[PDB]
RNA sequence: GGCAGACCAUACGGGUUGCC
């Protein structure tokens, strides 16, 4: 089998650097990314005592507001009050401020529970954690286990050996949709493989690098009403976007099954997609192909979206073209030289609303229907712009607030918690004249790029915790093994030393002969170690010229240019790691020979033609 | 005025330290090279570059029992 | 116009102060030395082979028991090596790698170095222990640390670029007094074998002797042509020679209060990194950029021989405090001695 | 009028040559 292995400590000091000059390294930008949660409590909790009755806290928070009813909100508070903020003022080791605790005390008498009841105090917990807390988190060995995973990302690159593919599940356009599995883990996603010689056929370039870059604006936060991209790459051969995978099928099958639909079947059904709605509204995209047949259903059966296609950015520049499919279009897109936005889905909303109840499509509404019902989709299918809803300033929320979703709320649709009306059950050679260009391969770079969240989450429901361990109990019997040798406190331990990390030299340019070493950076100097010496090679600062990158047999290398007319080999392991030593690298010799000039003692002789 | 004053301290202090090192009495040439010649043929004989001592009584060729 | 009623007092002074020295030279050194007998031809060989540094070395200093010494180099690291079985002692890494002067205490017990550190740092050989440890950390100076030389266990004296030296108490850490007067960074100084007077160079080309105790200069010198870098201190305590950046040595008299021999043969171009004396005081030796220092007849200033060997320039050098032989730092990583 | 093909949609079935 194949299971992905992390990097060592040796990083940190690496990585460290690279995130500080980004700026993704306060409280909020890792804590925010559900690991740097997830580590921040297994440190906080397990290491660190006045984190522990704060997190606990926090925990409990959550799991006041995600709670099912709010006859139950109140068993719950008064598990809390009793406790989390009552007890520390019985230590007397509550901070908290006066008007923060008087908001709880008033309404906890009270009992009025909404969920923005402990919210003052959720900021007063950010508030003091991101103090020394979150300072003294950062000297800790699992803020060093972060490291080592968010290495792992960005060393992340696809092929197709990495996969296990099953079955066929789809054909049309340029590709064909494979149902994959990921070996390194275990979880099933969906592989959209194209084949590459179709595309400059039809001259379709434009609408496949639209449909990449859409789904990554998309899939930013989890939204479970829309199948979110997860990886993407391109192969000399082949192309494949890796997204969520379903089992049930879609709306146009099932209206073939169970035929026409209830009342309160479609509304549950309708309210999963105006969320989806919200989700491209807010981040400015148009589907443009709203249809019953591209929607998707899980072994839950709650829905999501499928082809993109002919999803176009209405962000800045408005398309003026006659897209969508010929049945769920607007009066605006139809017409030559006009612009529309949201409109374009709006209607072809309300479109699809009726295909869920009769089965065609032809204005005038039936005889055996709900008073509210017929406001409601006489407004979203009105011709003009400013009559329409979702086109007058809110977007979304015109819809959400109408008589139609009464009685059912917002925040319960938004975690599938009401049940889906009803079960799914569980039982070529046409282009040989076109080949591999030199122009179209320019045009794929800018293209493979994973989702920072999405994967992190991956890992979270899988393999982190058995991982987690499983190299801990090696870092143990490593270092456990590196005592019986005879220890060695880290080289650069309490020098002015700034960072150190792995690399491979080619012992002399000229065979074909990798070493790979351990080096560590002075402002002075280099050394490097190998496999037990402690250092007996060596390069200063004064010795160097200039430093470039170069390709070398398609492998972005360094030259490390050298003032004796000649020159070195280098090479990494993983990607950015290259960069970080050019960086503080390029700039140590740079200010190490600057003040060379300004020393007497220290100087090159002065030159005497 | 800022630099008018704090250059005459300094060449206040010029005049200070030139009579200070015009105070000593001095000493003619021929008084030092006799003393320091002197100085040089009386222990000149205790030289052991001057005088290349034996390799036993030299450590660094063959001086015997250390330790 | 006071500028101008001390400036047209100090040519006059200037002149005057000059020809109370010229007054009392008449007869140079070579017409008292020209009688004498000559040196003979001195050539040494090679003895020891110290491996150890991997970067360029800078200063050294002689141990007073005359076997150990303390060498700097730029590899961020001081070592302590026996001279007689070529064995390194101990070997000791820096708080900050920018490192120029090291030194070595009378009683061969603690030690002292530092340089862009701006820094004298300084450790103890035999704690409670056995592990090496930092003693104190000293600041003072806005600039780097040129040079340092130790009075005893409880007191030292340095050199700095902000153009200035100071004596400092070991334990406070505190300046005893200071010594203004140097317009150029300092560079190296010597200590008097009684401990109460120095002199010292700098980049001005000026030498200037110092009451230790009091805090002041007592005598200037002029005559080098370019940056003084070496120094060093006759047997008797009053008399002493530099090198410089010009290409040639000289000699000077305390009481007599002048230049008293200057080192210049025509083939010569680079400069010198720290001179020395012998123990008779008659040999002199420059730390060249050749790669090797040339002995002189200190008395008719005359070439005695050369210690080729070092494939890089030299840094600096040293006696053992009873004349054995000589120590050879060198930026190619070597140091090697000679008898 | 029906079927078959072409053009397109395709994790979907709806919009011109030949044959009765
Ligand atoms: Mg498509």
């Amino acid at each position: 089998s194949k299971k992905i292995l992390l990097p060592e400590p040796s990083i940190r000091s690496v990585m460290q650097k690279y995130l500080e000059d980004r700026g993704e390294v306060t409280f909020e930008k890792i804590f925010s990314q559900k690991l740097g949660y997830l580590l921040f409590r297994d440190f906080c909790l397990k290491h660190l005592e006045e984190a522990k009755p704060l997190v606990e806290f926090y925990e409990e928070i959550k799991k006041y507001e995600k709670l099912e009813t709010e006859e139950e909100r109140l068993v719950c508070s008064r598990e809390i009050f009793d406790t989390y903020i009552m007890k520390e003022l019985l230590a007397c080791s509550h901070p908290f401020s006066k008007s923060a605790i008087e908001h709880v005390q008033g309404h906890l008498v009270k009992k009025q529970v909404p969920p923005d009841l402990f919210q003052p105090y959720i900021e007063e917990i950010c508030q003091n954690l991101r103090g020394d807390v979150f300072q003294k988190f950062i000297e800790s060995d699992k803020f060093t286990r972060f490291c080592q995973w968010k290495n792992v990302e960005l060393n992340i690159h696809l092929t197709m050996n990495d996969f296990s593919v099953h079955r066929i599940i789809g054909r049309g356009g340029f590709g064909e949709v494979y149902g994959c599995r990921k070996a390194d883990t275990g979880k099933m996603y969906a592989m959209k493989c194209l084949d590459k010689k179709r595309i400059k056929m039809k001259q379709g370039e434009t609408l496949a690098l639209n449909e990449r870059i859409m789904l990554s604006l998309v899939s930013t936060g989890d939204c479970p009403f829309i199948v979110c991209m997860s990886y993407a790459f391109h192969t000399p051969d082949k192309l494949s976007f890796i997204l969520d995978l379903m089992n049930g099928g879609d709306l146009h099958y099932h209206l073939s099954q169970h035929g026409v639909f209830s009342e309160a079947d479609m509304r549950f059904y309708a309210a999963e997609i105006i969320l989806g709605l919200e989700h491209m509204h807010n981040r400015f995209v148009v589907y443009r192909d709203l249809k019953p047949a591209n929607i998707l259903l899980d072994e839950h059966g709650h829905v999501r979206i499928s082809d993109l296609g002919l999803a176009c950015d209405f962000s800045k520049k408005k398309p003026h073209a006659s897209v969508g499919t010929h049945g769920y279009m607007a009066p605006e897109v139809l017409q030559k030289g006009v612009a529309y936005d949201s409109s374009a889905d709006w209607f072809s909303l309300g479109c699809m609303l009726f295909k869920l109840l009769r089965g065609h499509s032809p204005v005038e509404l039936p005889d055996s229907f709900s008073p509210e019902l017929r406001s409601l989709l006489e407004g979203l299918l009105q011709r003009d712009v400013n009559r329409r809803l979702g086109c007058l300033g809110r977007g979304a929320q015109e819809v959400k607030e109408s008589p139609f979703f009464r009685s059912l709320d917002w925040q319960m649709v938004f975690l599938q918690k009401y049940p889906p009306p009803l079960i799914p059950p569980r039982g070529e050679e046409d282009t040989k004249g076109i080949k591999l260009l030199d122009s179209d391969q320019e045009l794929y770079r800018n293209f493979p790029l994973t989702i920072s969240e999405r994967w992190q989450q991956e890992v979270a429901e899988t393999v982190f915790d058995t991982i987690n361990a499983e190299t801990d109990r090696l870092e143990a019997r490593k270092k456990t093994k590196n005592k019986q040798l005879g220890h060695e406190e880290d080289y650069a331990l309490g020098k002015d030393c700034i960072m150190h990390g792995y690399m491979s030299k080619m012992g002399n340019p000229f065979l074909t002969q990798w070493q790979r070493r351990y080096f560590y950076l002075f402002p002075n100097r280099l050394e490097w170690r190998g496999e037990g010496e402690a250092p007996q090679s060596l390069l200063t600062m004064e010795e160097i010229q200039s430093v470039e990158e170069t390709q070398i047999k398609e492998r972005k290398c360094l030259l490390l240019k050298i003032r004796g007319g000649k020159q070195f080999v280098l090479q990494c392991d993983s990607d950015p790691e290259l960069v970080q030593w050019k960086k503080e690298l390029r700039d140590a010799y740079r200010e190490a020979q600057q003040l060379v000039q300004r020393v007497p003692k220290m100087k090159n002789k002065p030159r005497a033609p | 005025a800022s630099n008018n004053t704090a250059s005459i301290a300094q060449a206040r202090k010029l005049v200070e330290q030139l009579k200070m090192e015009a105070n000593i009495d001095r000493i003619k040439v021929s008084k030092a090279a006799a003393d320091l010649m002197a100085y040089c043929e009386a222990h000149a004989k205790e030289d052991p570059l001057l005088t290349p001592v034996p390799a036993s009584e030299n450590p660094f060729r063959e001086k015997k029992f250390f330790c | 116009s006071e500028l101008d009623q001390l400036r047209q007092e100090a040519e006059q002074l200037k002149n005057q102060i000059r020809d109370a020295r010229k007054a009392c030279a008449d007869a140079t050194l070579s017409q008292i030395t020209n009688n004498i007998d000559p040196v003979g031809r001195i050539q040494m060989r090679t003895r020891r082979t110290l491996r150890g540094h991997l970067a360029k070395i800078y200063a050294m200093h002689w141990g007073t028991d005359s076997r150990l010494l303390v060498s700097a180099s730029q590899d961020g690291k001081l070592i302590i090596w026996d001279s007689y079985t070529t064995n390194k002692v101990h070997a000791i890494p820096l708080r900050s790698s920018w490192v120029m002067t090291c030194a070595y205490a009378p009683s061969g017990n603690y030690v002292a170095c530092g340089g862009l550190d701006n820094i004298c740092s300084i450790y103890n050989l035999k704690t409670r222990e056995g592990n090496v440890r930092v003693s104190r950390e000293l600041a003072g100076h806005t600039g780097y640390l040129s040079c340092c030389r130790f009075l005893d266990d409880n007191q030292i004296v340095t050199s700095s670029g902000d153009t200035t030296c100071a004596l400092w108490d070991i334990e406070t850490g505190q300046q005893t007094t200071t010594f203004t007067g140097h317009t150029g960074d300092v560079m190296s100084l010597s200590l008097a074998p009684d401990t109460r007077l120095f002199v010292s160079g700098a980049c001005d080309a000026s030498a200037k002797l110092w009451d230790v105790r009091e805090g002041m200069c007592r005598q200037t010198f002029t005559g080098h042509e370019s940056d003084i870098n070496a120094i060093c201190f006759f047997p008797n305590g009053n008399a002493f020679a530099t090198g410089s950046d010009d290409a040639t040595c000289r000699l000077f008299d305390l009481r007599a209060d002048q230049e008293l021999m200057t080192y210049s043969h025509d083939n010569i171009i680079c400069g010198i990194t720290s001179v020395s004396f012998s123990k008779s005081g008659r040999l002199l030796l420059a730390g060249y950029d050749d790669f090797n220092c040339n002995v002189w007849d200190a008395l008719k200033a005359d070439r005695a021989g050369v210690l080729a060997g070092h494939d890089n320039r030299v840094s600096c050098l040293g006696v053992t405090d009873d004349g054995m032989a000589v120590a050879t730092g060198s930026w190619d990583s070597f140091l090697k001695i000679w008898n």
